[PDB]
RNA sequence: AUAACUUGACCAACGGAACAAGUUACCCUAGGG
RNA sequence: GCCUGGUGAUAGCUGGUUGUCCAAGAUAGAAUCUUAGUUCAACUUUAAAUUUGCCCACAGAACCAAAUCCCCUU
RNA sequence: GAAAUUGGGCGCAAUAGAUAUAGUACCGCAAGGGAAAGAUGAAAAAUACCAAGCAUAAUAUAGCAAGGACUAACCCCUAUACCUUCUGAUGAAUUAACUAGAAAUAACUUUGCAAGGAGAGCCAAAGCUAAGACCCCCGAAACCAGACGA
């Protein structure tokens, strides 16, 4: 694999680098602001 | 009650003149309707096969290792 | 737009010209040239062999922040944007004239 | 209160830095200052159209005045300078009117000469020589 | 009721007076129209709005080339009050691949295939 | 409660130089929680705002209001500490530079709420003769101002 | 319906729905026609033949019936000599 | 369970299926997980094809 | 003016505390200790929510049936009224149905 | 109701609540004009 | 009567619903103790799959006006 | 709506958290209702700058009070307050703080494993497992039970 060989050059994986797979977490919509809430849907 | 000035009549009239010349240039087609038939059927069909083809070629993008690992750089430091 | 221009002055232009600061420029499209006792005016532009107008780029700034607000009453319609356009300042160095009549 | 808002002096102050020059309590009381500040920003953007408009009528007033000094009227000057392929604009003509009144006098002479050639040309109708200043430069 | 308007055919039959007025020949007519929108589709029925979108005249004062064939002429007859039509005349030829970039459609209606910016 | 006006008599200036004008004295005094309203003290405080202290005393001895006696005690007290504490040689040579009145900590009495109103009184005395009153501007000043406004004007919205 | 019961905190089925309809595993609800056993003396035999039929349901009727039953009713059932068993899997759709 | 260079596998699958379609099949490699996702059912053809390849 | 004038005392956090250094140990006691314990038998808390997650009506129902017999009198009473309210809310109110 | 086949409303307010009238200047509450 | 509790009673009714920025988006109806409301439809929105949609020419649509339907070409 | 059967704190920190400094003060004949508020320092045997409101400092032709500007504050020109309810009257003196979208059936997105998935029960004719992502605040007249009241 070329990918572990990429992991050499990168800083160490820590609890400060972690990130969910993009697409996993849809963002919560909540009723504040001009669009999400005046009559709030 | 509203009344019609000279501006309004002259404006109306110059629109009528443009209209009359539109009537003139539409009075002499280059082809008959029998001649024009299917003279552009190929290009229309290819155009729609392009629309159809862009419609049926819709799919999620490729996901790369380099992007996911490239998130590790948020804690790149100096030494 | 048309700038009325002498030597030794300044023009503020509302776009980035993509030149380095300090570069000299020959402004083509001069369409009136006047002195005290004569003028010369082209139909619509003058000859490039007749007049030569030079200008350097001094600075390439942005504008002051410039508000764009929209608001319709009873509709909850309120947008706000803040825009800064790029700008360059030209210093007209010389208007040289030539005897080509 | 689990998490209530700490950073609220600065939201107010984002609005009220725009109101410091109003009168009355609009300069201090956020509830009043918001309506006036919004309303000031809407005027501020609709005034770009009116800045352009009012400059142009200001130029037409100055060209009108300066051309009435030479007997011309404004439609005569603008028309018969277009017809000489002198495509100077209103800003430049107003600035020449104030700062270079000999150039403006000579432009009024060029426009009234062209105006008379328009008269004499459209009077003696038929095949004739065209006017001298009436000729146009064809571009290809 | 306000309905779609048929226009009779006598409206689209030129007279020799009209051939003296405009610059047309009934024999050997023109191939291409130039169509320009000079009026708004607002306050017009939805069918005229559609025909304006089909002919490619959404932007006003922008010329568009069409064929002088009876189909395109039928669509043009529907919106003939919003547009202006002139024949595309071509003083020199239609542009070859050499002269493809250096063209300019002039105001007269002609399309010149060599567009310098020098005076004659 | 803030008490910044009492502290103002504690500023110490570095000693001057021989080639330098003599700095006049400045004596900040006040009274707190006067049982009177702050807007009735405004008239008495306003009355004496550029007067010499002898003219101020003299005007407040013949005034019928309640606050006049209180301000007269504040000014006699400040004339005393002017001379004793702050090196003013002449008692007479003072004038009222500042005389204001703020509100004090009021009380509330339930009858039906009714406020027991308090106020303060702040005076700065400055050593020296009272500054001469501003003369009403003449027709020469008005004419010069008008002509200077005419000289000032520019050709607007052009080069 | 009841979205959270007071005992279990589960959804409940509406038992009217089960009492009248048949869920096929592909998602189709089968029903019987209304009035198929009323006033047969005044109905033409074409109409009586129409009323004695097992009629499929609408799309929105189907989704309304899905929401009113629970996952027990949506489940494969391998009965012994089931009459409707050849109608569960959906053959030969081209969507 | 694709382990290795998924782009060669996408080239070879795309070269294998395009006679059965006329066009190149529209795919998506997921280089992270190591999957390759083709549009339309080609399960029996890819199973037979991958048995031919030796996997 | 509800903003504080002096900035607060600093928050000294020991990242190498006993709890922090040993956080997460024995989360895999199942999968690498021969499945003799589940990880849910590692969590400590109320007896009615050890290894169980529910919304609020379900937390209240479960609390009542698991521990409600030895609840105090007006706590039991408040909890009965909360189930009665939350019943009438989840089942009869909302947007989607 | 009928073993079954079937049958059952001027449920006419006719998409039909299994069976419920007058009145209040004493009315009351929530709203609308 | 008044108080406490049931009780966060109930309200198809009134009032209110808090950051930013962009996008797409308005007028057939049927039932209903129903016409201050709901349900279905119509219209609207996103995502997906596919292949036609719109404009339309001849021909064509009944006996006792303006137009429309239908419709290849384009 | 069964049963057989199965087996310390990602809390609050003085309008918050308890009503609680107290069931006190106060209110009620009584049952009963029910508050508010404190902040020095090691030692008291050491006495700043920021809400609204004002003051320093009243006012000058003209008009939703601004905007374009301008040498210049005003004069010139442009400009039918905000919310809500209607196709197009309501509420708000002002400041501070408090004050209103709670549910993962099915679908979708992202992983794992895959004719199987799941840490028993359950689903499965590509499925199953896991996660993410959707469902408000205030307000009657009333009815009932038990007290307290002539
Ligand atoms: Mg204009
Ligand atoms: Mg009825
Ligand atoms: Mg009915
Ligand atoms: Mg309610
Ligand atoms: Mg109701
Ligand atoms: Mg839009
Ligand atoms: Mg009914
Ligand atoms: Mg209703
Ligand atoms: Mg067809
Ligand atoms: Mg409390
Ligand atoms: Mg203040
Ligand atoms: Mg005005
Ligand atoms: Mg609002
Ligand atoms: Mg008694």
């Amino acid at each position: 694999a070329r990918a572990l060989d990429l992991l050499r050059g990168l800083p160490r994986v820590s609890l400060a680098n972690l990130k969910p797979n993009p697409g996993s977490k849809k963002p919560e919509r909540r009723p504040r602001g001009r669009r999400r809430g005046r009559k709030c849907g | 009650p509203r009344f019609v000035s000279l501006r309004a009549k002259q404006n109306m009239i110059r629109r009528l003149e443009i209209e009359a010349e539109n009537h003139y240039w539409l009075s002499m087609p280059y082809m008959t309707r029998e001649q024009e038939r299917g003279h552009a059927a190929v290009r229309r069909r290819e155009a729609f096969e392009a629309i159809k083809a862009a419609a049926t070629s819709k799919f999620p993008p490729h996901r790369f290792i380099a992007d996911q690992l490239d998130h590790l750089n948020v804690t790149k430091k100096w030494s | 737009r048309q700038w009325k221009v002498t030597s030794e002055d300044l023009i503020l232009i509302g776009n980035e010209l993509d030149l380095a600061c300090g570069e000299r420029i020959r402004l083509e499209k001069v369409l009136l040239v006047g002195a005290d006792n004569f003028t010369l005016l082209g139909k619509p532009l003058l000859g490039k062999d007749l007049v030569r107008v030079e200008a350097t780029v001094i600075e390439k700034t942005e504008s002051w922040p410039r508000i764009i607000m929209r608001f319709r009453k009873r509709k909850n319609f309120k947008k706000k944007r803040i825009v800064t356009t790029p700008q360059t300042v030209l210093r007209i160095n010389s208007i040289e004239i030539a005897p080509c009549l | 209160l689990r998490n209530r808002v700490t950073d609220r002096y600065f939201r107010i102050q984002e609005v009220l830095k725009h109101a410091r020059h109003f009168r009355g309590r609009k300069n201090r009381c956020y509830r009043l200052a918001v309506r006036t500040v919004i309303r000031a920003f809407v005027k501020c953007t609709k005034a770009r159209y009116l800045k352009k408009k009012n400059m142009r009528t200001l130029w037409i007033n100055r060209i009108t005045a300066a051309s009435q000094e030479h007997g011309l009227k404004y439609p005569a000057l603008i028309g018969n300078l277009v017809k000489c392929q002198v495509e100077l604009n209103r800003k430049v003509l107003a600035d020449l009117a104030i700062y270079e009144p000999k150039t403006f006098k000579s432009l009024a002479a060029l426009a009234s000469r062209r105006r008379h050639e328009g008269f004499a040309a459209a009077l003696g109708d038929g095949k004739e020589p065209e006017g001298i200043f009436s000729r146009v430069v064809q571009y290809h | 009721k306000f309905t779609r308007s048929r226009i009779p055919e006598k409206v689209f039959q030129a007279s020799p007076e009209d051939h003296e007025k405009y610059g047309g020949d009934p024999q050997n007519p023109h191939k291409l129209h130039i169509v320009t929108r000079i009026k708004s589709t607002r306050r017009r029925p939805y069918w005229e709005k559609d025909i304006i979108k089909m002919l490619g005249l959404e932007k006003a004062h922008t010329p568009q080339v069409h064929k002088n064939i009876p189909s395109v002429n039928a669509k043009l007859k529907v919106v003939k009050h919003l547009i202006r039509i002139k024949p595309l005349k071509l003083p020199q030829g239609l542009p070859a691949e050499e002269n493809m970039s250096n063209t300019c459609l002039k105001s007269t209606g002609e399309l010149v295939v060599q567009w310098h910016l020098k005076p004659v | 409660i803030s008490r910044k006006w009492e502290k103002k008599n504690k500023i110490v200036y570095p000693p001057q130089l021989p080639g330098e004008p003599r700095r006049p004295a400045e004596i900040y005094h006040c009274r707190r929680q006067i049982k009177y309203s702050k807007d009735k003290m405004w008239y008495l405080a306003k009355l004496i705002r550029g007067m010499s202290i002898d003219q101020a005393l003299a005007q407040l001895e013949f005034n019928d209001k309640k606050g006049a006696k209180i301000i007269k005690e504040v000014l006699l007290e400040a004339q005393d500490m002017a001379v004793r504490d702050h090196n003013v040689e002449f008692r007479s040579n003072l004038y009222i530079a500042e005389s204001t009145s703020g509100r004090g900590q009021c009380l509330k009495r339930i009858r039906g709420i009714m406020e027991k109103v308090y106020c303060h009184y702040f005076v700065k005395l400055v050593e020296g003769p009272p500054p001469p009153p501003e003369p009403p501007k003449t027709a020469v000043a008005h004419a010069k101002e008008y002509i200077q406004q005419l000289r000032s004007r520019t050709i607007v919205h052009t080069l | 319906l009841t979205y959270f019961s007071a005992r279990k905190g589960k959804r409940k089925t509406v038992k009217a729905v089960i009492d009248r309809f048949l869920r096929l595993h592909c998602g189709l609800w089968v029903r019987r026609k209304a009035g198929y056993k009323k006033k047969l003396w005044k109905k033409t035999p074409a109409r009586k033949k129409r009323l004695r039929e097992f009629v499929f349901c609408n799309k929105t009727q189907s989704k309304l019936l899905d929401k009113m039953t629970t996952s027990f009713w949506k489940r494969r059932n391998w009965y012994v000599d089931d009459p409707y068993q050849k109608y569960h899997d959906r053959t030969n759709l081209k969507v | 369970k694709v382990e290795g260079d998924i782009w060669a596998l996408q080239k070879d699958v795309e070269d294998f299926l395009s006679p059965l379609l006329g066009k190149t099949p529209v795919t998506q490699v997921n280089e992270v997980t190591g999957t390759l996702r083709i549009k339309g059912y080609f399960d029996q053809e890819l199973k037979a094809w991958l048995l031919e390849k030796g996997f | 003016i509800g903003i504080r004038l002096t900035l607060p005392p600093p928050k000294v956090v020991d990242r190498w505390n006993e709890k922090r250094a040993m956080f997460g140990v024995y989360d895999n006691i199942g999968i690498l200790g021969n499945f003799e314990k589940h990880p849910k038998e590692l969590i400590r808390g109320p007896i009615w929510l050890r290894g169980w997650k529910g919304n609020e009506l379900q937390r209240c129902i479960r609390k009542r049936k698991m521990v409600g017999s030895r609840m105090f009198a007006d706590d039991l009473h408040n909890l009965n009224k909360r189930i009665r309210y939350l019943y009438k809310h989840f089942n009869r109110h909302g947007k989607f149905r």
